[PDB]
């Protein structure tokens, strides 16, 4: 059960580093975005190679 | 504050991975070729430092000098103005270094060669220290 | 004796100040962390290409040339404005050990505040400059100034030589010169217009000044006030102190090939920022062998370094009477307001003339001088001189304690100011609001006041502080810096 | 492989300008 809790901390500690912290979730998911679709490109390439 | 901004630790480092992030960044693009992958990030690094050391001028704080580089670029206020130091040089060899593994890759190309000579041409003339502070009918 | 290493500098205790270099994984996080926050300021500042809300330049009959850069205001609207609410908080009542805070919050996203009604109450301070701790409302000390209030009122409307020239003026200037050990001394009607009204009326055109990397905004604007040659040497770096000053003698000006006509030198005891102390005998060895003479600023040493505290030099045990002038403050240690200058009677005397300050500014006001000479007749000999035994004390636990627990302290170990390091521009603005949630308020320092990779937190530690508020700051400070992982230190 | 005309040409410029940048060590009545 705390492992759902544990695991929100290790997101918490990705907001302090990389500054994500103060950065108004209006403006948050559009790098979430940009963080996903990269990395959901990098996966559809990858599997090609 | 611009002028030790460069002259900082591991400002090197970082300048490296930031650029090998936006390699693999465009590796990882459906339709495009290995060629102009290193086409496009050859030319993309070559406008970011000419746009973010000899276009915008000032600092985004506010200097206690009174605005005395208020007039001056980015590239032209480091170090306060002493040109051959230890790390311009490692700012002009760096292009040099990505044009030559984009002149490995695309395998030595005509449009290869002038679209990527051009961006490396335009941002090693303002790096002449003889082109300190004269500035083209403008900016 | 300790130390006669190789400049002369006679060392009689060991130096023990540690400056330990950032991690290489820690500080290309940094750049990430600014390099996304400079992404979107230049996102938010495309934004406002029509029309958080903002100053708003009236429009009714103006429109010339606009006032202020866009550009310069680039970190203060999108680095300060995100975080900014920290180090601004109203407290409410007497800075001691424990302080009201007036509650403040902003759903504009710090872009315009409100106080709901909230007074948070007995909130451990270390932000405030309380050293020996005569920031009170009771005892004997502060009582004596309501004589004086009752009595004189709260200011002159006067100059020093002009009508205003009250005996308690002529007995402070006595007292700090028994105090100091020096001949004379002058007081000023704030620290920092000391330096900007002094420094001008000694050195003139054909000067040169040679201050340190990071002396204050005082020592700075008094240089750039005297029309006098500036050349910066680094950090307590005596040998480059050393290069410039040879070279300042072996060569004049860059136009003419002349001489210097004097030169001196701009140096703190206790910097503010990386609590640390100056080299000091190496400085005194070093200008005896180059005639160049020397300003000193005990604006934090004095009260809280020598025995009884009086300053750097009986902290080094040396003499008052081989630094040529001396400058301190009385908000640093005393819970008081204004400055001194001492030195020498011909300086003094020469001072009471050009002044600045003295022909133009008014002095000081009556009750202050009083909480100022009952403060030092506690130390001179009722909460006296046992406080300064305790904040070493308290000073030298508290530099261990955080050291062996993996965080990363700067500077002397004998420096109550206690530089705490972060690096990530986002752990600057949990911090603050974190140690807030657990009934501490503290002081962070942010970008553009340090270099890049510094950003840090500050500690100022106080006699007023007893090991049980010490020692519960303590427990806090171990939970939030597992929670933000800043135990940076291998040791 | 092995040439391309006159790219080896100024290729050979370029890395022959380092040389000359590599060591000039310093810079400024």
């Amino acid at each position: 059960a705390r492992a759902w809790k544990q695991m929100s901390w290790f997101y918490y500690q990705y907001l302090l580093v990389t500054a994500l912290y103060m950065l108004e979730p209006w403006e948050r998911t559009v790098f979430n975005s940009m963080l996903v679709s990269i990395v959901g490109m990098a996966l559809y390439t990858g599997y090609v190679f | 504050p611009n002028t030790r901004v460069m002259n900082s630790r591991g400002i090197w480092l970082s300048y490296v991975l930031a650029i090998g992030l936006l390699h693999i960044v465009l590796l990882s693009i459906p339709f495009v070729s290995v060629p102009v992958v290193w086409t496009l990030t050859n030319l993309i690094h070559n406008m970011g430092m000419y746009i973010f050391l000899h276009t915008v001028k000032g600092t985004p704080f506010e200097t206690p000098d009174q605005g005395k580089a208020r007039l001056l670029t980015h590239w032209e206020q480091m170090d306060y103005g002493v040109q051959f130091t230890a790390s311009r040089k490692f700012l002009t060899i760096t292009p040099i270094v990505l044009y030559f593994l984009t002149s490995f890759y695309t395998k030595y190309d005509q449009i290869h060669f002038v679209l990527n000579t051009v961006s490396l041409m335009s941002v090693l003339i303002p790096k002449l220290p003889q082109l300190h502070g004269v500035r083209i009918f403008g900016i | 004796i300790h130390h006669v290493t190789q400049n002369g500098g006679l060392y009689k205790r060991p130096f023990n100040e540690a400056f330990e270099e950032t991690p290489m994984l820690v500080a290309v996080l940094t750049y990430v962390g600014y390099g996304v926050l400079t992404l979107f300021g230049y996102l938010r500042d495309f934004l406002r290409y029509w029309r958080c809300h903002h100053a708003t330049e009236r429009e009714e009959q103006k429109d010339f040339v606009s006032l202020y850069q866009d550009f310069e205001n680039f970190y203060t609207r999108n680095l300060y404005m995100r975080i900014r609410d920290n180090w601004n908080r109203p407290i409410c009542s007497v800075p001691g050990a424990r302080v009201d805070i007036m509650e403040r919050q902003s759903h504009d996203y710090n872009w315009s505040f409100k106080y709901t009604g909230n007074i948070i109450k007995g909130v451990i301070n270390m932000g405030s400059y309380n050293y020996l701790g005569f920031a009170r409302n009771t005892g004997s000390c502060q009582e004596a100034a309501a004589k004086v209030l009752e009595e004189y009122g709260a200011g002159v409307c006067s100059t020093r030589q002009e009508i205003g020239n009250l005996d308690k003026h002529e007995e402070l200037e006595e007292l700090v010169a028994r105090f100091l050990g020096v001949e004379a001394a002058m007081a000023y009607g704030m620290g920092f217009a000391t330096n900007s009204m002094n420094i001008p009326a000694l050195v003139g055109k054909g000067c040169l000044i040679l201050s340190d990397e990071l002396n204050h905004a005082s020592l700075v604007l008094g240089a750039r006030l005297s029309g006098a040659t500036i050349r910066i040497f680094k950090h307590n770096n005596m040998q480059s102190l050393e290069k410039l000053l040879k070279d300042a003698i072996v060569y004049g000006q860059p136009r003419t090939r002349r001489p210097w006509k004097k030169i001196l030198i701009l140096v703190e005891g206790i910097y503010s920022m990386e609590g640390s102390i100056v080299r000091l005998p190496e400085v005194i060895a070093l200008k005896k062998k180059y005639k160049a003479y020397l300003y000193l600023d005990e604006a934090h040493s004095i009260g809280a370094l020598g025995p009884t505290g009086r300053g750097v030099v009986e902290y080094f045990g040396l003499d008052p009477e081989d630094v040529d002038v001396m400058m301190g403050t009385f908000t640093k240690s005393f819970g008081a307001s204004g400055g001194y200058i001492g030195g020498k009677k011909e300086l003094i005397d020469y001072l009471r003339t050009h002044s600045h300050s003295a022909v133009y500014a008014t002095s000081l006001s009556p009750p202050v001088v009083e909480q100022i000479i009952t403060s030092m007749k506690c130390i001179m000999g009722s909460l006296g001189k046992e406080c300064v035994q305790q904040l070493a004390e308290n000073t030298r636990y508290f530099r261990r304690r955080l050291k062996e627990m993996g965080f990363i302290i700067y500077g002397n170990e004998d420096s109550p100011v206690v530089p705490l390091m972060l690096y990530m521009p986002a752990k600057i603005g949990a911090f603050g609001r974190e140690m807030l949630k657990r009934n501490i308020g503290v002081v962070v320092v942010g970008f553009p006041a340090t270099p890049i990779i510094e950003s840090r937190a500050r500690f100022c530690l106080s006699a007023a502080h007893t090991k049980e508020i010490l020692d519960t700051a303590l427990k806090e400070i171990d939970e939030v810096g597992d929670l933000l992982q800043l135990k940076y230190s291998r040791h | 492989y092995e040439a391309p005309a006159y790219h080896l040409i100024l290729e050979g410029i370029l890395i022959l300008w380092i040389i000359r940048l590599l060591f000039s060590k310093t810079y400024k009545t």
